[PDB]
């Protein structure tokens, strides 16, 4: 028994749907056999013990679900996914993560194996902080972040949640893995748009740190304040409404 | 990210034509606008548009002056005509959205009537 909650219900049959739905939404991506994609999901965590996960495990599924997504269309977030979500529903040339199949097929789902049966553990899974680190679900978000992460070029957007205490947290996943895979010269600039939840945010001081992390990359650092972000999301989708104007 | 040009000197009653290169995602998304400064005064947001076209104009301005956008760059343009020595100031344009900061600004361009 571990301390995280355990795999999610009907986690096969969740995969299997979730692919053929983002086959149908995506036709794009209508070449991949879902059947193998589960096969290969499967592969990377079955009979094996749940604090022993490496990237290599979840090579034959990276590669089944391999996708071209134009690289100067990415949005990255950190603690604001259902804006950055609603976003690329709304602005349908760009893509989170998300977005892709691999993301997709996984978001929201907790799974693992065990050692010694063929079995998915549905009563529990193990906690990143208190089990162990190299665990089903914190080894594949790692593995398929560090690959987008590596393919984004030009100018690279991130929504950052300026309601937290830390704008940019460098312990979240976007400060822990996103950021240190973006190549230079490939990505010219990191724009952040900080959301507020009407001061200028992007004199945060953890707004420069993030600053200077992308700055000691060789890599440009523009920073926004979205004030309003329903108001924002509204916009992108009509732009005409004349609330979307500054009053003269 | 902003730069503007066509500012000068020019008589009262003719006419100058500015323009604006916004380079950036947010400014393709938001509503654009053409601000000015006199020399010992507020910042004034005098023209708006819309990312389709749609614009709108200060009293002040009403009439003589025509702003139009091209579009991740968006151009913007102020013709500026029967100028008045009241229109002199720096010329400024940016984002002008409820959404969106106009968080930096470009150098701006003068414009002296006499």
């Amino acid at each position: 028994t571990w301390s995280g909650p355990g795999t999610t219900k009907r986690f096969p049959e969740t995969v299997l749907a979730r692919c053929v739905k983002y086959t149908e939404i995506h036709p794009e991506m209508r070449h991949v056999d879902c059947q193998s994609v589960w096969d290969a999901f499967k592969g990377a965590f079955i009979s094996k013990h749940p604090c022993d996960i490496t990237e290599e495990d979840y090579q034959p599924l990276m590669k089944l679900g391999t996708q071209t997504v134009p690289c100067n269309k990415i949005l990255l977030w950190s603690r604001i996914k259902d804006l950055a979500h609603q976003f690329t529903q709304v602005q349908r040339d760009m893509f989170t993560l998300e977005d892709t199949l691999l993301g997709y097929l996984a978001d929201d789902l907790t799974w693992c194996g065990e050692f010694d049966t063929s079995k998915i553990n549905y009563q529990s899974c193990p906690d990143w902080r208190k089990d162990c680190s190299n665990n089903p679900v914190s080894v594949f978000w790692k593995t398929v972040s560090r690959r987008f992460a590596e393919a984004a070029c030009d100018v690279v957007h991130v929504m950052l949640d300026g309601s937290r205490s830390k704008i940019f947290d460098k312990d979240s996943t976007f400060g822990s893995v996103e950021v240190h895979n973006l190549q230079p010269e490939k990505v010219q600039t990191l724009e952040a748009w900080v959301i507020h939840g009407s001061r200028d945010l992007c004199q945060d001081p953890t707004i420069k740190e993030l600053e200077s992390i992308i700055s000691k990359r060789n890599i440009q650092f523009s920073c926004k304040n979205i004030y309003r972000p329903d108001k924002f999301l509204q916009c992108v989708k009509n732009p005409e409404d004349s609330s979307c104007t500054s009053e003269i | 990210q902003l730069q503007e040009s066509g500012g000068g000197s020019v008589q009262a009653g003719g006419s100058l034509t500015l323009s604006c290169t916004a380079s950036g995602l947010l400014f393709r998304l938001a509503s654009m606008g053409w601000y000015r400064q006199a020399p010992g005064k507020e910042r004034e947001l005098i023209a708006t548009i819309t990312v389709g076209g749609k614009t709108n104009y200060k009293d002040s301005v009403q009439g003589r002056f025509i702003i139009t956008r091209d579009n991740t760059k968006s151009t913007v343009t102020l013709q500026m005509n029967r100028l008045k020595p009241e229109d002199t100031a720096v010329y400024y344009c940016n984002t002008a959205s409820p959404a969106v900061g106009a968080d930096t600004w470009g150098q701006g361009t003068r414009v002296t009537v006499s």
